[PDB]
């Protein structure tokens, strides 16, 4: 996007912060399917299959 | 300047040089208060163009070969002019500055003119300094072989510290007595130290004490050149002052060549010379130069 | 003693924000407009409160309550038409405020600009639901069309539209919840305007030259106090000549018929300040494409501070970008004219070309022109 | 002439063991001077709160007269040869060291054999040094960093012998007797806890012969067979604050528990300290300093000074930062300091790690310069590690450190740990322990 | 053998993102388990009174 | 004197696994942190529900 | 520099009012009550807003709209009774807040 953040140090910072960002994305996805009660996701988890959701 | 002047003996040495010289050694190492906010870039350019010239510089290297150092010398240090500005020979005035600031400890320094760097007599003055005490040798010691400490300590029941001050510059010298004492007993400490130096000046000294002072001076020199920083400072000072490198064995040889009659002559030159005094603290009992 | 104006903790904020505030001495009449907007907001709220003491949000009685306001309440026609033409005056002052911000480079105050575009979205939503509120023919069919095109979002759109409706169509629950939301949003607009003023007051105002006006600032009182009072008086003159002389030149006649779900009007419009966006919404033959075109047509103001490629803040000394700006105002007026026209030849191709030109001038032509202008002054 | 073979060219420290078990170690150079010292594994950690000033009062009394050199004679023939005599006591070690010429090497050794073995502890001298120590503690009360580090030890090692100071409390100074000093000497001045170290112009066989002639047949046996042991000291996450608003500046130290001497992770932690570094108000770098903490402290005018420390004791230690600043900046300074720690836990890049490695290499090679710090390092090395670690081994341990294990070690010792906080001065804006403890972790990670 | 909260701190409770993931997963399973338990408790308190306990006589 | 101060006894308030001053920490800090953060996590789960 | 909590002009107001605000250490649970009032006010507003989504202010249908909220709107009985009992809770918290101000001499503000 910009030439200020291009280099090896910023690539190392991105590699450092990418598993934390992926874990936060997983947190957001689980929170989204928990709050919205998404049936296409929740009808494959074995314990909550009896909730009909 | 505030961090440097946080402790009193820096200001004492500054005031002592300002007392002792009219010019060319009485200029302060630290910037005066009015000159702050007024030093310009062209003054710095003028100072560098008149004093950072090729005939007044020595490049000294530890851990490098001569070829690399000489090729960066011919690639950098060839564009400057010559000998630069001369100087002003540092003539002597004497006098007294007393700075009443109400400290619990009175710091006093009484100095006189002595030999310069390169004179043999200055070496004798160095021996005289170690005859009188140039610092402790034991952490929390009594300074048994220090003549000034022995002369003052018999009449003092309260803390003090007395030493001999030596300062040799390329055209001048300053040898004297530094005292730190209480406010109420500054006069007796100063008078006892001055009487000790006067007794040294009248030929009352032991040859064993002169030998111990020589051993102290030799050990101090060899401990000063022990580290690499002190070694390179010594090499640079020798190259600037004399243009040659003097070996430490030759330095110890000319230290051992000093006679005790030369020490008596140095003490007599201090006693008969015109004095210069810088004092600070609660100076209600600190004596004057004519009262000594 | 003690200066009470600079020490009392309630009068200190009033002093710092309206009396001893250092303002640029050379700001033109355009800088009046935002204060006018605040006055219009208060006017709307006041008139809205006096509509709320007689309006009923029931589909059987909403049109009857509006006619009862116009015919039986003492000066109720005055308050109702003041409310409608004050919404129109609000959008006039809003468009001129945004045009001032675009022309003079005031978008570099980025937080103030973003709170502004949030305020603009809130004001548009408030005006839409308020126009739904009288439950005329035009109100019902405008709400139906807008929600039906909002249903274009995949996999959630039908559920979201039936959730907003509270039913299968636009019904009594929709009107009652629209009354509640139209009541409650102008107070959120007032709070967001307080945040807007705070984010401006961290840095002061811009001047038409675009330069640092720190060398020439004057107190806000009495200069801009009396200037804002004069602008308030002129805006009140235009509002009362809109209310007392031509009360229906900006509204639609078909809103004076009751809402018939069986009868559809031959031509469906929103009110005029939405119309250009409607044209953009119908410049693409795809429902999602039109919806995203409308959303980015409003959000391109938020994208605007990242497109500034010039070394000069204002357009006072930039003639090529001035020409491009007035072409942008020109085809905004063209899109406003197309939005009120039916979808036949040549309105379709004119609206498509106008939308393409609008997005290309804002996105492409102005930064390239700013680069060229920097090249002409031997800066680039 | 590369760095690796230059570190190979350093002479090897030669170590021998006498019959009574005292170590004799020497390193030879071409200097005409030498430093000969005796290191004893004794300190305030070995005291049981009734003789808390004993080692300090003995190092005051050590140079004031022995049995064969009574009174001021020992002064006379230590300074007739120009030698310098020094002594110090830490919480775990005691050192008596002499700087002298090489040709005076035998006499100096027996002077050391006259000091740690045949000290005469006269009662009027005990009274004089009791008064001297009382007013010297009164002098030390006005140095704020000593007070802050003593407070940090006292709040970090509560209930353990590591909390108490080397000087001890003033009441113990008032009531120590001669018998307690003799008991301390006969308990802790044992031969298997003594290293005779020498550096400079010292011949090792001559030093070994002189140690055999002078330092033999001493101690080696506990008289009641009451062998002492060094118990581990519990670290306590806690805070002490001494608020006194009349002081002009405020000193704050924040530390966590270190790993100890034997853990190699210290090397990695030292590199971490080299990333944060130190700053003082007389530094010439200004805003262009490589340390982000020092750069933001210059740019925001926050601190008078800051420094980082890694103090190590036997399987324990304090790893942290000390800063002096005015009151109105204190909390802000803490914030930036904690941010740097979390950066070293999460986002350490290779450039700052390489800079810290170069800084650590230069620091240790520059510290090992002269006979006195080399002999000092020899004494601590044989007291702590049991051996003198060569400088090439230090370079290998530095060069094996990269950004990944620096992040791992910094996360293990820093992230989500309870610190010890000591504050002195106008410390009203010093934040709460809850706020500091919340600042010791990141919600974004 | 380490204590169970020590293992939970070493695996899940150390990083804040893993803390949030553990909170979310526990929220799903806790919601399901508490819904089952509370419904069972309420139905056991009200046996024979609810419509779901008597609807089999009228489903014909 | 600044060496005259001493932290008083906190053993009435301390946990059982940090009560002994002759044993180290860091083999029980993870258990204490896990207990406190388990309390916090269960509170967060209930509030989220 | 990066101390946004005390440099951002919006965030410094929340900081100065709720995070770095110096409060007395010894205030009892009575000092909770005013904060409860604010939260209770928010609750009232929220419940009232949803109660405004189905209520008609017409004398022929106000009671009918209240019964329609309590019977036909999903959890509308919950919203209505939370609104009424939250009005009662608001007045309980007002009485205890005023009593704290009377007892502890807080009227000097
Ligand atoms: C043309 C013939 C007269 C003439 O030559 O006048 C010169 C005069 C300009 O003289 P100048 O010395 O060159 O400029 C200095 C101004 O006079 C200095 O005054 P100013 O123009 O800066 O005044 C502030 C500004 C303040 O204007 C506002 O506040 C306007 C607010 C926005 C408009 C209302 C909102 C709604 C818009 C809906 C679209 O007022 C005006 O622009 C004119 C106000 C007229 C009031 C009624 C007079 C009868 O012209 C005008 O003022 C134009 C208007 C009057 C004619
Ligand atoms: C109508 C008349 C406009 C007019 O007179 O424009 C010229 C005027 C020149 O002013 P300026 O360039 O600052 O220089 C002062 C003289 N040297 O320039 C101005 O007065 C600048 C006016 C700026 C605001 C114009 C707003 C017009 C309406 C825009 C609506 C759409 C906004 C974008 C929506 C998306
Ligand atoms: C209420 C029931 C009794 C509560 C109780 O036990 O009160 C005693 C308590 C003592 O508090 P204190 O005197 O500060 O002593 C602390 C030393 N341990 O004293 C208090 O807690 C005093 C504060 C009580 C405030 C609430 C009680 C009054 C509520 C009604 C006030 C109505 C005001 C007027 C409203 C209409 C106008
Ligand atoms: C909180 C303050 C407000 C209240 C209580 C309020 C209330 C009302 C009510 C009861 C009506 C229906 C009566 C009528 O038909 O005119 C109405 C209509 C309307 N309101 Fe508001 N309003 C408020 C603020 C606003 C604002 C700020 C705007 C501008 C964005 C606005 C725009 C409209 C419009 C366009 C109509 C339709 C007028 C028409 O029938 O032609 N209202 N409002
Ligand atoms: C809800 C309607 C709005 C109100 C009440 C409002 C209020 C104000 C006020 C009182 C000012 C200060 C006086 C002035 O400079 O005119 C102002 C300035 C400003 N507003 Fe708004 N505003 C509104 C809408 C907007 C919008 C939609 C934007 C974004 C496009 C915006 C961006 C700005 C900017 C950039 C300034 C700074 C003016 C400058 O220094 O040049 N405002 N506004
Ligand atoms: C702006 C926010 C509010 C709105 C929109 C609102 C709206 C309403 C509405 C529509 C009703 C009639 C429904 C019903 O009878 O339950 C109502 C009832 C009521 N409201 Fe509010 N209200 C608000 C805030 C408050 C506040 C702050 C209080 C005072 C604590 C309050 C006290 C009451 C009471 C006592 C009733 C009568 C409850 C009953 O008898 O059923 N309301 N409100």
């Amino acid at each position: 996007m910009l030439s200020r953040f291009l280099g090896p140090r910023y690539r190392e910072l991105a590699r450092n912060w990418i598993p934390t960002a992926g874990m936060w994305g997983t947190v957001g996805a689980v929170g989204l399917v928990w709050a919205t009660d998404w049936r296409l996701i929740l009808d494959w988890v074995p314990y909550i299959n009896g909730k009909f959701k | 300047k505030a961090v440097a002047f946080q402790n009193s003996q820096t200001r004492i040495i500054e005031n002592l040089h300002d007392v002792a010289y009219k010019n060319a050694l009485a200029n302060p190492l630290y910037c005066p208060d009015y000159r702050m906010g007024k030093i310009t870039s062209e003054e710095l350019h003028y100072f560098v163009q008149n004093h950072f010239t090729s005939a007044r510089m020595a490049l000294v290297g530890l851990g490098v070969s001569h070829s690399v150092l000489k090729q960066v010398a011919e690639q950098f240090l060839n564009m400057r002019g010559g000998l630069g500005l001369a100087g002003a020979k540092a003539k002597y005035r004497g006098g007294e500055i007393r700075e009443q600031n109400g400290d619990n400890l009175v710091h006093a320094a009484i100095v006189a003119e002595s030999a310069a760097i390169g004179n043999a007599e200055a070496n004798a003055f160095s021996v005289l300094q170690h005859l009188l005490g140039a610092g402790p040798h034991i952490k929390r010691g009594n300074n048994t072989t220090s003549l000034l400490s022995q002369s003052v300590a018999k009449g003092s029941h309260q803390p003090f510290d007395v030493s001999a001050f030596n300062a040799s510059y390329s055209d001048s010298g300053l040898f004297g007595i530094y005292t730190i004492s209480q406010a109420a007993a500054a006069g007796e400490v100063i008078n006892a130290a001055y009487n000790q130096v006067k007794a040294v000046a009248q030929g009352n000294l032991s040859s064993a004490d002169v030998q111990a002072a020589k051993n102290k001076l030799k050990a101090g020199y060899l401990m000063s050149v022990e580290t690499s920083e002190g070694f390179l400072s010594e090499i640079g000072s020798q190259a600037l002052a004399a243009g040659s490198y003097m070996p430490p064995s030759t330095v110890l040889q000319q230290i051992d060549s000093v006679a005790d009659a030369d020490v008596v002559k140095a003490a007599k030159k201090f006693v008969s010379g015109k004095k210069s005094m810088a004092a600070s603290g609660n100076l209600g009992h600190t004596p004057f130069l004519d009262e000594l | 003693m003690t200066n009470m104006r600079k020490t009392h903790p309630l009068f200190k904020i009033i002093n710092h924000s309206f009396i001893d505030l250092p303002a640029p001495s050379n700001i033109s009449s355009w800088w009046n407009f935002g204060s006018l907007l605040g006055v219009c907001l208060m006017v709307q709220i006041i008139t809205g409160l006096f509509l709320a003491m007689h309006y009923t949000s029931d589909t059987m009685t909403a049109f009857s309550s509006v006619t009862h306001i116009c015919r039986d309440v003492n000066y109720g026609w005055l308050i109702r038409y003041m409310h409608a033409n004050g919404a129109s005056m609000f959008f006039i002052c809003l468009f001129l405020h945004v045009g001032r911000g675009l022309y003079y480079g005031s978008y570099t105050f980025m937080e103030t600009w973003n709170i502004g575009v949030l305020l603009l979205f809130a004001v548009m939503a408030t005006a839409f639901m308020g126009y739904v509120l009288p439950w005329g023919q035009m109100s019902f069919w405008g709400a139906t069309v807008i929600t039906n095109l909002l249903s274009a979002i995949p996999y959630i759109g039908t559920t979201l539209v039936e959730w907003i409706w509270g039913g299968f169509s636009v019904d009594k629950a929709t009107l009652t919840r629209f009354f509640a939301f139209h009541f409650i949003l102008p107070f959120i607009i007032a709070a967001l305007a307080i945040v807007h003023l705070l984010f401006l007051h961290e840095t002061g105002s811009n001047n038409p030259t675009g330069l640092n006006s720190d060398a020439d600032k004057i107190p806000f009182h009495p200069y801009y106090t009396i200037k804002d009072i004069l602008g308030i008086l002129i805006m009140f003159l235009i509002l009362m000549t809109l209310v007392l002389f031509f009360p229906d030149m900006l509204g639609d006649p078909d809103n004076y018929m009751p809402a018939n779900p069986l009868n559809t009007p031959p031509h469906i419009k929103p009110e005029w300040y939405f119309l250009f966006a409607y044209a953009i919404l119908r410049s693409i033959p795809n429902k999602l494409g039109g919806v995203l075109a409308l959303i980015l047509s409003i959000l391109i103001l938020a994208l605007m501070p990242f497109l500034h490629t010039s070394k000069q803040r204002s357009l006072m000394f930039r003639p090529i970008t001035q020409i491009l700006y007035w072409i942008l105002v020109a085809n905004l007026l063209i899109l406003t004219w197309i939005g009120g026209q039916p979808v036949e030849h040549p309105f379709i191709i004119i609206g498509q070309l106008a939308s393409i030109s609008y997005f290309s001038i804002i996105l492409i032509l102005m930064p390239i022109s700013g680069i060229i202008e920097d090249k002409m002054l031997k800066l680039y | 002439a590369t760095f690796a073979q230059a570190l190979q060219s350093v002479p090897e420290t030669q170590v021998s063991i006498l019959d009574n078990g005292l170590r004799v170690a020497s390193e030879q150079s071409s200097h005409a001077t030498c430093t000969v010292g005796v290191w004893i594994d004794a300190g305030s950690r070995y005291e049981t709160e009734k003789n808390n000033g004993a080692g300090y009062f003995l190092e005051h009394l050590a140079f004031k007269g022995t049995k064969n050199r009574p009174g001021n004679a020992l002064e006379k023939e230590v300074e007739s040869i120009g030698a310098h005599l020094n002594a110090y006591s830490t919480r775990e070690h005691t050192a008596y060291l002499i700087k002298a010429l090489s040709k005076d090497l035998p006499k100096v050794v027996e002077l050391l054999a006259d000091i740690v073995q045949n000290s005469s502890l006269e009662d009027s001298q005990i009274e004089k040094e009791r008064d001297v120590i009382l007013r010297e503690m009164q002098e030390n009360d006005a140095s704020m960093q000593n007070v802050v580090f003593d407070y940090l030890h006292a709040t970090a090692f509560q209930g353990t012998p590591l909390a108490q100071a080397v000087e001890g409390p003033s009441e113990n100074v008032r009531r120590l007797s001669r018998t307690d000093l003799t008991d301390y000497l006969n308990r802790h001045y044992k031969a298997p806890r003594m290293v005779l170290a020498a550096a400079g112009g010292v011949e090792h066989q001559q030093l070994l012969d002189l140690a055999q002639k002078h330092l033999s047949s001493v101690s080696r046996v506990y008289e009641e067979d009451a062998v002492p042991g060094l118990t581990p000291c519990r670290f306590t996450g806690s805070e002490i604050r001494h608020r006194d608003d009349a002081l002009p500046l405020a000193h704050v130290a924040i530390a966590v528990e270190g790993p100890g001497w034997a853990n190699p992770d210290n090397v990695t932690l030292q590199v971490a300290n080299a990333i944060i570094g130190h700053y003082d108000c007389t530094y010439g770098g200004g805003v262009h300093l490589s340390s982000p903490l020092a750069s933001v402290a210059v740019a925001n005018k926050l601190c008078q000074s800051f420094q980082t420390f890694n103090i190590s004791y036997s399987d324990t230690g304090l790893l942290g930062a000390h800063f002096v600043c005015d009151a109105m900046s204190i909390d802000d300074m803490v914030f930036f300091l904690q941010g740097q720690w979390m950066r070293l836990c999460t986002s350490a890049t290779e450039s700052e790690v390489t800079r810290g490695k170069n800084i650590l290499r230069n620091a240790l090679v520059s510290h090992l310069d002269g006979t006195t710090p080399v002999c000092e390092d020899i004494g601590r090395s044989l007291l702590t590690y049991g051996r003198r670690i060569p400088l090439a081994e230090w370079e290998s341990r530095i060069q094996e450190v990269d950004a990944q294990m620096l992040r791992d070690i910094c996360s293990k010792y820093f992230y989500d740990q309870c610190p010890a906080v000591a504050g002195y001065g106008p410390i009203e804006q010093l934040p709460d322990y809850n706020r500091i403890r919340s600042g010791m972790f990141w919600l974004r990670f | 053998s380490p204590t169970i909260p020590s293992r939970l701190y070493s695996l899940l409770f150390r990083r804040t993102s893993t803390f949030a993931l553990t909170i979310a997963v526990g929220a799903l399973f806790f919601e399901r388990a508490f819904d089952q338990g509370a419904d069972a408790i309420y139905e056991h308190i009200n046996e024979g009174k609810l419509w779901k306990h008597i609807k089999h006589k009228y489903e014909n | 004197s600044h060496t005259d101060v001493k932290v008083p006894d906190f053993s009435d308030y301390r946990r059982a696994e940090v009560l002994d001053s002759t044993k180290s920490s860091k083999e029980s800090s993870e258990a204490r942190k896990g207990f406190s953060y388990l309390v916090t996590a269960t509170t967060t789960v209930g509030v989220a529900y």
